[PDB]
């Protein structure tokens, strides 16, 4: 895909769940730099 | 082209990245179906990704965007989760591989909630979970996310029904 004309990205902003933060979409790979690689496990709650 | 520099846990940079990862976990409406059930992570390793070509390509585009948007790149630090993380760190993001239509169309997706990106590490909707146990909520297998520098420029505001 391509950005909407006159835009460089899309912001997907949840409007129903008021605690959910945004997502974002870009359409050129040069518009991001993968700065940190994070290796992790999810933790089982107590 | 790419080297990975391991950060020590006593490094302020390790600590600030860990805090962004931990503090942006939320509950998900699938009850943990896709990404598993958790409130926090065990961070095992944080590596700085160093690639001079990819960085110069990034800063070149960032300046073009900034000049198109009243000198404002609108740069953010955002999470990316997918099964393509190991290809991304060597080759850079490539929109030619990002042809899968999600909610905001084809493109390269990032999230403010680390737990949102965690839903995609094993594929769409968590895929079949980890390779070893086929468990979307695996507490054993190691996962990887990218914490990325992203130029948004002028961003189309799409309100979503989520
Ligand atoms: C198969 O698992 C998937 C996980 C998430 C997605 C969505 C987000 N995808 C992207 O953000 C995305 C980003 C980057 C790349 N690839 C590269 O940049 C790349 C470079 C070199 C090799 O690959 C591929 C994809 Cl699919 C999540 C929601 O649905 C829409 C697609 C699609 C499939
Ligand atoms: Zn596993």
């Amino acid at each position: 895909a391509h950005s909407p004309p006159g835009h460089h990205s899309v912001t997907g902003r949840p409007s129903v769940n008021g605690l959910a933060l945004a997502e974002y979409v870009i359409y050129r790979g040069e518009q991001a730099y993968p700065e940190y690689l994070i290796t992790y496990q999810i933790m089982r709650p107590e | 082209g790419t080297i990975l520099i391991d950060l020590s846990p006593d490094d302020k940079e390790f600590q600030s990245v860990e805090e962004e990862m931990q503090s942006t976990v939320r509950e998900h409406r699938d009850g943990g179906h896709a990404g598993g059930i958790f409130n926090r992570y065990n961070i095992l390793k944080i590596q700085k990704v160093c690639n001079k070509k990819l960085w110069e390509r990034y800063t070149h585009r960032r300046k073009e965007v900034s000049e198109e948007n009243h000198n404002h790149a609108n740069e953010r630090m955002l999470f990316h989760g997918s099964p393509f993380v190991n290809a991304i760190i060597h080759k850079g993001f490539d929109e030619r591989h990002a042809y899968i239509g999600g909610m905001f169309g084809a493109g390269i997706y990032f999230a403010e909630n680390s737990s949102k990106s965690n839903q995609y590490v094993y594929g769409i909707g968590g895929g079949t979970g980890c390779p070893v146990h086929k468990d979307r909520s695996c507490y054993i297998c190691h996962r990887q996310l990218l914490f990325c520098r992203v130029t948004l420029g002028k961003s189309f505001l799409q309100f979503s029904a989520m």
